RNA sequence: CAAGGAACUCUGCAAAUUAACCCCGUAAGUUAGCGAGAAGGGGUGCUUAUGUAAAAGUAAGCCGCAGUGAAGAACGAGGGG
RNA sequence: AGCGAAAUUCCUAGUCGGGUAAAUUCCGUCCCGCUUGAAUGGUGUAACCAUCUCUUGACUGUCUCGGCUAUAGACUCGGUG
RNA sequence: ACCUCGAUGUCGACUCAUCUCAUCCUCGAGCUGAAGCAGGUUCGAAGGGUUCGGCUGUUCGCCGAUUAAAGAGAUACGUGAGUUGGGUUCAAACCGUCGUGAGACAGGUUGGUCCCUAUCUAUUGUGCCCGUAGGAAGAUUGAAGAGUGUUGCUUCUAGUACGAGAGGACCGAAGCGAGGACACCUCUUAUGCUCCAGUUGUAGCGCCAGCUGCACCGCUGGGUAGUAACGUGUCUAUUAGAUAAACGCUGAAAGCAUCUAAGUGUGAAACUAUCUCAAAGAUUAAUCUUCCCAUUUCGCAAGAAAGUAAGAGCCGUCAAAGACGAUGACGUUGAUAGGUUACAGGUGUAAGCAUAGUGAUAUGUUGAGCUGAGUAAUACUAAUUGCUCGAGGACU
């Protein structure tokens, strides 16, 4: 159904207290200076000392 | 109490036969010699219990404090550690083989964590009958059951404490008692116990002396096949 | 296996052709009747010959179940149709000879007069 | 809740995996989602390890999963498979393909990944 | 350590037999069964036709059909069971490892014997 | 979807069984038109030959759990208002 | 006149017979028809009714007694809201 | 006529119930016009169950057959923000009656809309943060608790005690049941959508053969693991303590008699545990084992910045888990997932070929071929030469 008394700003704040997004982990590529994702390739391609994509 | 217990891994269910032309399904448990880790002296802590460990692994694969604890008492590095109340007469540093506890056919009980089920309705959890599927149904026709015990301000406003509801099932420690084990294998280190055995195939299973019938035996001896070329 | 309000064949010379269940015996709400369990039943249609006609109700013993049950040895008995045998009150039957095979499980409850007058047994 | 798209079906999954493995055999590098790439890797490996014999029976058996592409026809890919793919693998058992995790997009922010063959 | 999952076969060697004949769906078979209700064991013969054979290393079981008074009888037998013996008298041509058509046909439909 | 087969339910509601073609066979009652496609059964595959112009039909042989193989096509008999 | 506990009958869950294990509903009768009744029509009637009602053959999850798979949601994530 | 007309949705059925004892049954005991079985009645006892159908819209009520009986009741005569609507009861119309009329009559008669995506409380499961005056990993104890608590049939004692015959035990033992619960899926079936084989139509792969798409999965017949019941086990029992009713000693108030005043006993599915389950957020924050620790010392000595160094967390391969989180195993020091190899199980004679026929086809090569998720090894592929929090214990 619907609410019978209005929800206060305190109620919504306590409800959204869990809204904070997590800090995603990063990693530094071994040949292209940049902060890429983790277990993931960067904009150059060398996921390791091994490539896969052409340029992007 | 003469309660004694040994751990193992239940690996499969397969029936074996015996004399009297009787059928009895059996379940196979890979056993393992369990090392004594300690004994709580009855006068020292007001309760008597025996703590053991099993499922040995690589020493460095275990965490530091348990490795140091096993180093102090020269206990084999193991992965599982548990105790049983009222188990008496087993000093530290001793190895146990399953032939010291149970006879060929005495009463046994078996405990294990129940196999997983995930979330499920009360229909599959409390044997609640399915609603009428004919002569008009309504979009709800598989429901948890009515709960209201009254209407008004004299016998109402409350939902009963701990009443059956659609919730989690399985993955809980359960035990089945009055079991008659039938097969020993010291040359192969396995046991075969009658009846259905709880727990997922490959989990940890604990075999103890049942308190239901405190050690009364009735042997079951196998009958070898007679027809051959 | 066998449930409430079930019509089955007549395997003995009593004159009836179809037998209908009235209620399973034993304790209340047994909800089933297996081999050897006595059940109160009635006749559906009968030939003019015989000691029982339409209207009367009797107690019978189930001798054939299609689903079957597993014996304690490992041999699970099976049958195609369902049959039964009629008595009056006692173990003696109301018919002289019985058509069709009868299971051995009756020996676990008695009824030796029934088996002694059969053509084939398990 | 009526009038619903047909959605994902078992036949749809077979069609999708056939299309993806045909495309991979055609080019060799495919940018897709992680889940479908992982699903089609099994069929890719099976086809590659089956192609190692070059007999009529297996070539008939691989026609079931095969499908033509934009640059090469049915027979083109069929010949290419046993001409310049199968002979390149004779001592390495399995693992003829691999996957790497790309970044997420912005339109739907799904999980994107690249799939390539063995160097 | 680790488990093999073949210990099911390893332990089952205590109850096994290597004198069971081969038969799938149509070979004419006979079963001799021993019953213990007195001091003397009673012997019963049961001839008929095969329905199904299934098992891995101990669940090997089979189904035998016969007819009596125009009524068919299906009986299930465990191959590894004391005081149960099996024999083959006339094998026949079949097209499926499992059959279920005999449950509605009886007589004038016997299995053709192969070469 | 095993067995039971309407015991559920106010009521066989819903759902399922008969489905297409061809060939046998079909009652009470009646305003003699009907009821009737009543009811109740049989055959349909492939190949060969006989076959008209095709299809028919026939005889022989072959395959299978089934052969309008799927798809689309009447569940009926009664007495009463 | 005809018909009659009928769509009309309140005491009525009226009597009897039947079909079933059990029949306030059903059908043929009986009739102090409280208040039936012949143009606000009575009675019978062949065929028909997406009509109401009852028995019953095959049929099946309506049920004894529930289960499995599949989708599209439902659940998490991204964009709008 | 006291809250409700600015709406607290009424009968009955289904499911789900919970509670009282004026007890239906099991159980304890007394009295008897209780020889014994079966009985009639008063007190104790809420632990559990309290049947299936026909007529019926129904609760009733009647009847049929069983059972231990078919409990009396209570909760907005429980349970429409869970289902329907058979009806009082809506707009159409029938008849009967009433009315000179529109029309009316729990008089009966056929049809007929049941809205609402969950805020708070409560309950069922399940997480993050913080706390437990060091941090972390493990193993415990029990504070308060929850569920389980039904009986029948057959035989022996024993045709004994009993009664003249008829008839037939208390007390006990054993076997077999039903109901319900707990599990499990080897055996039996159910499902088993990238599993196997036959197979029609149609259009393709140029064509024959053979394969694919589509026709509910095209249909059919089976069938891997897992999930499931009708299949398989176990449970319902047992004993201890204090007691209700009842049954007693010794013994007097009342020289007797007498269970009560003292002391000392017997005694029920009730009660406390013995059974099972969870449990230190038991703040009244418990116990034990192991592991980490000592960088004088710098602002307003204020334990201030070098500040884990044990471990945990971020991310990933995953399932023994699984809506999400967790839980559990594993991250090149590796067997965590995928692939390969081999085997298992299922399907049942793959495709081509030769032979016989003329022709659909049959035989041998063929216990062949095929096969998601089963099992054991395999670094071949994927988990990197990545990041954060986290130790000198205010005092006893
Ligand atoms: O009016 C209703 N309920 C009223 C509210 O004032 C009240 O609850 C009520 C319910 C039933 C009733 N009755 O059955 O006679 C009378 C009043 C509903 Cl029908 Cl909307």
């Amino acid at each position: 159904a619907v609410q019978q008394r209005r929800s206060s700003k305190h109620r919504r704040d306590k409800r959204r207290s869990h809204d904070a997004l997590t800090a995603q982990a990063l990693s530094v590529c071994q040949k292209c200076g940049k902060k890429k994702l983790f277990h993931r390739v960067c904009s150059c391609g060398m996921y390791g000392d091994l490539r896969v994509k052409k340029a992007y | 109490m003469e309660i004694r217990g040994i751990f193992g891994v239940k690996v499969g269910m397969s029936q074996v036969f015996t004399t009297n032309n009787e059928r009895l399904p059996i379940t196979v448990i890979y056993c393992e010699p369990n090392q004594v880790a300690g004994v709580k002296t009855e006068a020292k802590d007001k309760y008597s219990a025996t703590l053991l460990s099993f499922d040995t692994v690589e020493n460095k694969k275990l965490n530091k404090p348990q490795q140091g604890f096993f180093e102090k008492n020269n206990l084999k590095p193991t992965k599982h550690l548990q105790e049983i109340r009222n188990m008496t007469g087993f000093e530290m540093g001793q190895q146990i083989t399953p032939q010291n506890l149970f006879q060929v056919g005495e009463y046994v009980d078996v405990s294990a964590i129940s196999k997983g089920r995930g979330f499920t309705g009360a229909i599959k959890r409390w044997n609640f009958k399915i609603g009428p599927l004919g002569h008009g149904a309504g979009y709800p026709h598989r429901f948890q059951g009515s709960v209201q015990a009254g209407r008004g301000g004299a016998s109402a406003q409350r939902v009963f404490k701990g009443k059956k509801m659609s919730g989690h099932y399985g993955h809980e420690k359960v035990t089945v008692q009055n079991l008659r084990i039938v097969g020993f294998d010291e040359a192969n280190m396995l046991v075969l116990v009658s009846g259905a055995i709880a727990g997922p195939e490959g989990g940890v299973v604990l075999i103890r002396t049942a308190k239901k019938k405190p050690g009364v035996v009735k042997p079951i001896e196998l009958a070898v096949q007679t027809e051959k070329a | 296996m066998v449930s409430f309000m079930t019509r089955l064949n007549v395997a003995d010379n009593t004159g009836a052709k179809q037998v209908g269940i009235i209620k399973v015996l034993g304790s209340t709400r047994k909800r089933y009747a297996f081999l050897g369990d006595v059940v109160v039943v009635s006749v559906k249609d009968a030939i003019p010959s015989g000691m029982v006609k339409k209207g009367q109700v009797l107690r019978a013993v189930i001798v054939r179940t299609k689903k079957g049950q597993q014996r304690k040895d490992g041999t699970h008995l099976k049958f195609d149709d369902n049959a039964c045998v009629l008595i009056k009150e006692d173990k003696s039957p109301r018919g002289t000879r019985i058509f069709g095979p009868v299971a051995r499980e009756l020996r676990e409850r008695g009824y030796n007069k029934i088996l002694s007058l059969a053509v084939e047994v398990v | 809740s009526y009038i619903n798209k047909p959605g994902k079906t078992s036949a749809w999954r077979v069609m999708t995996v056939r299309q993806q493995v045909s495309a991979v055999l055609a080019y060799g590098k495919i940018e897709t989602t992680l889940k479908k790439a992982k699903n089609t890797q099994k069929r890719l490996d099976k086809l590659i390890t089956l192609a190692k014999v070059d007999n009529f029976n297996n070539r008939r058996q691989v026609k079931k999963w095969l499908l033509n592409t934009n640059l090469f026809d049915v027979d083109q890919l069929m010949d290419h498979l046993f001409s310049k793919v199968a002979p390149k693998y004779e001592k390495t058992p399995g693992g003829y393909s691999r996957v790497l995790k790309l970044g997420p997009r912005r339109g739907d922010a799904t999980e994107m990944a690249i799939l390539q063959l063995t160097d | 350590k680790i488990n093999k999952q073949a210990l099911i076969d390893l332990v089952e060697q205590k109850q096994l037999k290597a004198y069971v004949p081969e038969f799938s769906a149509g070979d004419e078979v006979n079963v001799a069964i021993k019953l213990k209700e007195k001091e003397k064991v009673r012997i019963q013969n049961f001839t008929g036709t095969v329905l199904r054979r299934r098992g891995k290393g101990i669940s090997e079981t089979f189904i035998v059909r016969k007819t009596t008074d125009g009524i068919p009888i299906e009986k299930n037998f465990q191959i590894h069971n004391p005081n149960i013996s099996i024999e083959l008298k006339r094998r026949g041509k079949v097209r499926r490892a499992y059959i279920s058509y005999m449950r509605e046909r009886s007589g004038k439909a016997a299995k053709i014997k192969e070469r």
